[PDB]
């Protein structure tokens, strides 16, 4: 999976989640993407994947 | 390059003529 | 790390109609030594000064 | 902001020189 | 971690003696008869492993061997330090008077 | 040069000063906070 | 408090500039014959 | 008419707001290829490596500098006196790493400013004045090609000539204290005599004048009103202004003569800075200040001291520190 | 202070006879210093080689011993390296060399005996500003 | 046959001397016989600097740059001895020579990158049996790359390593441990390699050429900064002689 | 560069206090009845 089609898949993004007074750049506030940690796939102690 | 050094050569040359064509345009005789 | 993500307002409208270049060697799409030639964002720029 | 601030204020210079030059109080005999 | 390595070698025998495989060549003037043509000597065939090895230079004079028995008193030997062999720095290290 | 007849002159009297001073002041008053944020 | 520092300039200028149009206009007209 | 008739009319017009004129052809394109060259370096030119090893000198604002720091820092040494316009270089970038911006400016500069000076004979003449303002605007313009011309021209390389910024001039100054001791050279000193000259009768002037304005307004206005532009009588009793100054040195110490008070305001300055011209244009030839250094002795040999050892002292200070990693060999010789 | 007779006692020779100077010597050998020797040599050091000055502790150091009239007139006459194993004539201004150094062609036995004695003298006023450069000015 | 007075100014002199499309020959090996590199030329005509990307999943690729040094580039007159193994290779070892350059070249965006183009200290060695140099002999090896500046080089506010101030003086009462990179100056020491293609061979006259990639790191400011990868295409001239 | 916050606002009303002074006192010269 390309790193910039997970990067789309994310909130931070999304221009619906911003503020009128909060000013700047999106860097300035989940900071500067440098890297996709890849997918979480989360479990429990059954083995089920969970979402 | 070249053609910025060509342009150079060809806008200093042409103020240059204006400048001694000029005081050659009968300069004395241009005073009150 | 795109223009969007920088704030950027009027960089995405020179690329939106082909000014992709800068003078000092990059591109928008990640190139490096490209030639824009005058239209690079600078030459833009310094046009609509002038 | 310090460029910006500088260079601002230069250009404030320049533009009172224009206004100086080409805008004075004209001189008049009297 | 980060260590002027200069100044540490200021605390080993190079602080006292003529280092054989680090010192500056000008520093052989302190002694009689070392300078140059020991001097060069000395510096073109470094390093050595213990300062009686300046004995066994190829092409020394008898004289020569004598000269540097005499001064081996004055001698030290330490590690090679890049920072100090490169540049040609043993043979002019910038300093004048 | 010809003077232009449709200059016309300006005025603001007391009144207004004090009704545009508190108008500016009052929404500084409001906005500085978002602007300090 | 970590307040953004560009809002002591915001606030400076928000006051300022329109406050001292204002006054501006005000003398030329309390000086007018 | 004819174009070139019309334009030629046009260029040498009396009635422009601001005179071209034959030298104007070539005063408006230098000085406008120079002030744009130098706005745009001064703002954003990258560093450049001056003394040319390799260790650029930073001098715009958005490289980091502020009014005072910034510069536009003079050409590489490794070019020496080679001229270096923009079609020598491989790319910008190379341009700009040594230098170039700087020999564009003033090089621009120079001729645009010796095309001013001819432009202040030719106005003077068209109006029917006399000749010799140019002659004053000299002594200033002899001081640019001193500091940007000459003294590079002496010691080999432009890298030695002025930098173009505040700091930058300070650094010229000092290191030039240090190579020339040119506090100690007679032309310089006949140059601060000349401005610290210059600015004394410059208010000694005005207040003489100025204390004898005759009475034409009231308390309350301006004594400025009290002169019309183009009004015939002159504004001030020089007459009592003598009478005064006669009193405050003594009768015969006064220029009672205004075209000789006035010719003695512009022979002072441009004669001093004349002076300090040639201080720079013949130190950069190496012809240095007086060195008196160790010249008092003792009667065993033993130097005293005197002022002159002390100058000595802080020009070595200066010496041994500028230019900290260029120099390989005992003598700095240019 | 004076310039006494104690201060122009210099030696002789490596084997401890002094000379007793006279001011008249020490000035004619300061003169003659400058006119052949101070374009490298001034105030002691050694333009064209740092490394090598005219100390008294230098020149006692070197091999023949320089630190004595005999040994400096000999050096004027037939320069060596520092260690004495070469002849260095054909760059440094000698007698041997006078025909390539011209300002040595009049120099008499006296004349060198005077530059020498003004190289001894020196550092007995001058102490460690003599040959220390700059730092001492 | 050219002089001083036809080269200077024109850039030659940066260039290292060819050999005819007419050398195709082979140089015979006496294995009995001693030989040296009388001259060895090396005339860059590409630098790459490697990117630095920020995720390490992604290979990082060797980008081109402009050179703002002008025509200082090239490594020559270096020579030193051509041993014959026991194989039957040929082993180079550098003794002597003009064998570094400092170099400057920017990067797209301006970045700045300094070099010492080097072969400080050369041993490259052939395949084995070359009992003749031809134009399918090719020379691997490896040479020391010191630090960009030397041990007396100061810093812009009078810090170095065998000279200068220990402290940022201008900060007195600073905090010293932020500052130690900065602070303490070390003296970089590092391998590169070099591969030459030998492209023609005068079998008459002993001299080759050919085009050569050397990989090394670049200036890291004494310490101050993390190194670049560098990688110098060019083409490369040599004479080799009985010793 | 890391320069002092409050060198922004200090120039600011370093130019604008002074040089809004002068123009009101300009205005109002302009508009007395001439
Ligand atoms: C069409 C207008 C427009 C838009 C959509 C943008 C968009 C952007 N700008 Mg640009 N900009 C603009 C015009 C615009 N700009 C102009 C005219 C200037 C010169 C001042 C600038 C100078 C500028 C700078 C210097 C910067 C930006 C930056 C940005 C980015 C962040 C914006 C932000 O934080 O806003 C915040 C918005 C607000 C806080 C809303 C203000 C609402 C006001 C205060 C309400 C006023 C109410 C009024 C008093 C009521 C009166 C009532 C009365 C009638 C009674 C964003 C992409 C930033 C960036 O990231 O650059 C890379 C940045 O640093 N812009
Ligand atoms: C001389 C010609 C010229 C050219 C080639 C450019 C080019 C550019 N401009 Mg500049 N500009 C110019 C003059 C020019 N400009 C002038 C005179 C002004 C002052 C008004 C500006 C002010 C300006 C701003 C403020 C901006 C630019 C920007 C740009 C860039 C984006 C263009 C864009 O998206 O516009 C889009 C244009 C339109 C969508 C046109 C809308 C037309 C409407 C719909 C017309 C309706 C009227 C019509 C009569 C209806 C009937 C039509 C009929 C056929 C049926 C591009 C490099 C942008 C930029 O990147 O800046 C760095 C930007 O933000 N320009
Ligand atoms: C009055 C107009 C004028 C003048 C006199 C100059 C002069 C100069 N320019 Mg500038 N320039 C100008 C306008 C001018 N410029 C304009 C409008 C632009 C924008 C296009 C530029 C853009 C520009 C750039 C980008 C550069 C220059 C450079 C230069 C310098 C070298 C030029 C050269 O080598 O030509 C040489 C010309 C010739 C050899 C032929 C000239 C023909 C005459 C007849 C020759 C005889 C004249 C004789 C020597 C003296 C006559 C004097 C008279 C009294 C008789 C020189 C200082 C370069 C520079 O500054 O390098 C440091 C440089 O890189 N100029
Ligand atoms: C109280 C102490 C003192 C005083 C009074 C002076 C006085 C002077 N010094 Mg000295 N100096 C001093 C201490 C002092 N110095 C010390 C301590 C040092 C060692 C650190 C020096 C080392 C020193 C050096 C190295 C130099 C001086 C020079 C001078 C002269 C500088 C003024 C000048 O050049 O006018 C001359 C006028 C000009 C240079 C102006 C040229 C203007 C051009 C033609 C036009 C410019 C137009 C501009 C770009 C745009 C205008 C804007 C507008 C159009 C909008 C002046 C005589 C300088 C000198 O003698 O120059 C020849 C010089 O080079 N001094
Ligand atoms: C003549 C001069 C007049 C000067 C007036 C003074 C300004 C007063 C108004 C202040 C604006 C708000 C800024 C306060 C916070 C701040 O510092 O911003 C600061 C921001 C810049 O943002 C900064 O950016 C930095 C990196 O670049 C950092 O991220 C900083 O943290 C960040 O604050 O300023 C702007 O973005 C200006 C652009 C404004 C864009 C407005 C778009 C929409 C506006 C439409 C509104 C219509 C309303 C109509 C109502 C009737
Ligand atoms: C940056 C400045 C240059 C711009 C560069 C790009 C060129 C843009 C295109 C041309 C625009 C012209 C605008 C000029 C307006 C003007 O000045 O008019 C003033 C008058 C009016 O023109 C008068 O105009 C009359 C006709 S009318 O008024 O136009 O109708 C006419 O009859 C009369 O003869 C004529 O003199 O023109 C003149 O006085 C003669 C020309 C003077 C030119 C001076 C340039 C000086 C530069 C020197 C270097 C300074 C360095 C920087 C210092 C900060
Ligand atoms: C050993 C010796 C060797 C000497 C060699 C070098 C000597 C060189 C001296 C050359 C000086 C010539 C000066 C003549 C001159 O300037 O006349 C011009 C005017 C004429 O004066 C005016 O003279 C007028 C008459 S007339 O013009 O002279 O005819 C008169 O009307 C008016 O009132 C009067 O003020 O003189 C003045 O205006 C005042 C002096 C201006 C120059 C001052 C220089 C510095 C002096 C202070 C130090
Ligand atoms: C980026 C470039 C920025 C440029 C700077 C622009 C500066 C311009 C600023 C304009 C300010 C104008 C102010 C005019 C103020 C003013 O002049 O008012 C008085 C004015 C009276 O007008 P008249 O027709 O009587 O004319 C008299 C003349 O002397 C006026 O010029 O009425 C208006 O202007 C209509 C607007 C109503 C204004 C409402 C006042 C609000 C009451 C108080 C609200 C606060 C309290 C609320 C409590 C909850
Ligand atoms: C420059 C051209 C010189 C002139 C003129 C003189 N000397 Fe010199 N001197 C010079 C050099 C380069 C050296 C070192 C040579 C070497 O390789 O050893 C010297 C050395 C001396 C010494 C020996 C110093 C010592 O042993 O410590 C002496 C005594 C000396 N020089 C004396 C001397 C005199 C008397 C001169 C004028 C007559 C003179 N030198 C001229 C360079 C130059
Ligand atoms: C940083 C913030 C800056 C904000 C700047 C705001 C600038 C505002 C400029 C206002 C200009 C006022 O314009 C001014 O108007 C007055 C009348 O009103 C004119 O005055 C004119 O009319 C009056 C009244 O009939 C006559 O007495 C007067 O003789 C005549 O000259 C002035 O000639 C003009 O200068
Ligand atoms: C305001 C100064 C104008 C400077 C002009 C520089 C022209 S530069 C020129 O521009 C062309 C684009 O039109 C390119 O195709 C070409 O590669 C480039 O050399
Ligand atoms: C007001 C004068 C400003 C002049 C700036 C003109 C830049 S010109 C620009 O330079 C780039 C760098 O090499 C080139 O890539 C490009 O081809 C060229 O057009
Ligand atoms: C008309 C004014 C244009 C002035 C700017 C010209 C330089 S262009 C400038 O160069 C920088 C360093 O190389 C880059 O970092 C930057 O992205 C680029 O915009
Ligand atoms: O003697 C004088 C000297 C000066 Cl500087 C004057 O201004 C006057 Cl008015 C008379
Ligand atoms: O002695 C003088 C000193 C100076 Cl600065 C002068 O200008 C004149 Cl004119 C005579
Ligand atoms: O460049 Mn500027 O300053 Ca005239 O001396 Mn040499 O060179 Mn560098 O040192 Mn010192
Ligand atoms: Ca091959
Ligand atoms: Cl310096
Ligand atoms: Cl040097």
């Amino acid at each position: 999976i390309p790193e910039k089609l997970a990067f789309y898949d994310y909130i931070g993004n999304n221009p619906a989640k911003g503020g009128l007074f909060r000013t700047g750049p999106m860097n300035k506030g989940d900071g500067i993407a440098q890297a996709w940690k890849g997918h979480a796939v989360f479990r429990n102690k059954e083995g089920e994947e969970l979402f | 390059m070249e053609t910025l050094k060509i342009t150079v050569y060809i806008v200093v040359t042409f103020f240059v003529l204006l400048f001694v064509f000029g005081f050659l345009s009968g300069d004395p005789a241009r005073n009150p | 790390n795109p223009m969007w993500r920088q704030g950027m307002f009027v960089l995405p409208f020179m690329a939106r109609l082909g000014v992709t270049g800068s003078w000092s060697g990059w591109s928008i799409t990640g190139e490096t030594g490209i030639d824009p030639g005058f239209w690079s964002f600078e030459g833009v720029a310094l046009a609509h000064i002038v | 902001m310090e460029t910006i601030t500088y260079v601002f204020i230069f250009a404030c210079i320049i533009a009172l020189f224009f206004f100086a030059i080409f805008f004075r109080e004209p001189p008049r005999i009297t | 971690e980060l260590v002027n390595v200069v100044d540490e070698k200021l605390g080993t025998a190079y602080g006292e003696k003529i280092d054989l495989n680090n010192t500056n060549i000008a520093a052989f003037i302190q002694y009689r008869g070392l300078y140059p043509t020991l001097a060069k000597l000395i510096v073109k065939n470094a390093p050595y492993e213990s300062v009686e090895d300046v004995l066994n230079i190829p092409g020394l004079t008898e004289r020569q061997k004598q000269i540097l028995r005499e001064n081996l008193e004055h001698f030290t030997v330490t590690e090679v330090e890049t920072a100090l062999v490169e540049g040609g720095d043993r043979y002019n290290n910038g300093l004048y008077k | 040069m010809e003077p232009n007849p449709n200059r016309q002159p300006v005025e603001l009297n007391r009144t207004s000063l004090y009704l545009g001073l508190l108008l500016i002041l009052v929404l500084a008053l409001l906005f500085s906070s978002y602007f300090f944020n | 408090m970590e307040v953004n520092q560009l809002g002591l300039i915001a606030t400076a200028l928000f006051v300022l500039v329109p406050s001292v149009f204002l006054i501006i206009l005000y003398v030329q007209t309390e000086s007018q014959q | 008419a004819n174009l070139w008739e019309r334009f030629c009319n046009w260029v040498t017009s009396t009635d422009n707001r601001l005179y071209v004129g034959w030298f104007g052809v070539i005063m408006i394109p230098t000085l406008l290829a120079a002030t744009i060259c130098f706005v745009i370096a001064f703002i954003a030119a990258p560093p450049v490596d001056i003394d040319g090893i390799r260790e650029p000198v930073s001098g715009s604002l958005l490289y980091g500098n502020n009014i005072i720091t910034g510069a536009v820092v003079p050409s590489s040494n490794a070019i020496g006196l080679h001229f270096y316009p923009i079609w020598e270089a491989a790319s910008l970038d190379e341009w700009l790493y040594n230098g170039g911006p700087y020999q564009l400016i003033i090089f621009h500069f120079l001729l645009g400013a010796s095309c001013y000076m001819g432009r202040q004979w030719e106005l003077s003449y068209r109006l029917g004045m006399r000749p010799w303002i140019c002659v004053a605007y000299s002594a200033p313009l002899a001081s640019a090609f001193a500091v940007f011309l000459i003294y590079p021209i002496g010691q080999g390389s432009f890298s030695d000539g002025m930098p173009l910024g505040i700091s930058g001039t300070f650094n010229f100054m000092i290191v030039f204290q240090a190579e020339h001791n040119i506090l100690m050279h007679p032309f310089h000193q006949l140059g601060v005599a000349g401005v610290f000259g210059g600015a004394l009768f410059c208010a000694m002037h005005g207040s003489l004048v100025t204390s004898s304005l005759i009475r034409e307004t009231t308390e309350t206005e301006s004594a400025n009103y009290g002169y019309k532009f183009g009004q015939e009588e002159e504004t001030y009793n020089i007459v009592a202004a003598h009478g005064y100054f006669g009193r405050l040195i003594f009768q015969y110490a006064s220029f009672n003569n205004s075209r000789s008070l006035h010719f003695f305001l512009a022979a002072w300055p441009v004669v001093g800075v004349w002076f300090a011209a040639l201080g720079i244009s013949t130190m950069a030839f190496n012809l240095n200040g007086f060195n008196f250094n160790h010249s008092v002795i003792d009667a065993k040999g033993n130097v005293i001291n005197t002022w002159a050892d002390i100058i000595n002292r802080a020009n070595l200070g200066m010496e041994v520190m500028h230019e900290r990693n260029a120099h390989n060999f005992p003598l700095d010789l240019a | 202070a004076e310039l006494t007779p104690e201060v122009l006692t210099v030696p002789l020779n490596s084997e401890g006879k002094t000379i007793t100077l006279t001011e008249k010597q020490y000035l004619e050998g300061k003169r003659l210093f400058q006119y052949a020797c101070a374009s490298c040599h001034v105030g002691g050091i050694t333009k064209t080689n740092p490394s090598l000055d005219l100390r008294t502790e230098t020149l006692a150091l070197a091999t023949p011993p320089r630190d004595n009239i005999e040994g400096l007139v000999d050096y004027m006459k037939n320069p060596t390296t520092y260690d004495g194993e070469q002849e260095i004539a054909e760059v440094h201004p000698s007698l041997r060399s006078a025909d390539i150094f011209p300002k040595m062609r009049n120099l008499t036995e006296k004349d060198l005996v005077a530059i020498a004695g003004h190289i001894l003298v020196e550092p007995k006023i001058l102490g460690d500003k003599w040959g220390g450069g700059k730092v001492y000015y | 046959t050219l002089t001083y007075d036809d080269i200077v100014g024109t850039g030659l002199a940066n260039k290292c001397p060819t050999l005819d499309d007419t050398a195709r020959g082979a140089y015979p090996i006496d294995s009995s016989q001693t030989y040296r590199i009388a001259r060895l030329c090396l005339q860059p005509t590409t630098f790459l600097v490697k990117e630095e990307p920020k995720n390490k999943r992604q290979e990082a690729e060797f980008v081109p740059t402009k050179l703002v040094t002008r025509e200082t580039t090239s490594l020559d007159q270096i020579q030193g001895e051509l041993k014959v193994n026991s194989d039957g290779s040929l082993t180079f070892v550098e003794e002597d020579g003009i064998d570094f350059q400092p170099v400057t070249v920017q990067m797209a965006g301006g970045e700045r990158i300094p070099l010492l183009f080097t072969v400080k200290n050369l041993v490259a060695s052939t395949q084995p049996n070359v009992t003749s140099i031809t134009t399918s002999t090719d020379f691997k090896g490896e040479f020391n790359v010191p630090s960009y500046r030397t041990a007396n080089f100061l810093d812009p506010k009078g810090r170095g390593l065998a000279s200068g101030y220990d402290s940022a003086i201008a900060l007195p009462q600073a905090k010293e441990e932020e500052l130690a990179r900065a602070n303490v100056k070390r003296f970089s020491l590092t391998k590169g390699q070099i591969s030459l293609n030998v492209a023609k061979v005068d079998g008459r006259t002993g001299e080759i050429a050919g085009t050569f990639e050397s990989e090394q790191l670049s200036d890291d400011d004494m310490g101050a900064h993390e190194p670049h990868e560098v990688k110098i295409q060019g083409v490369f001239y040599a004479s080799i002689e009985p010793a």
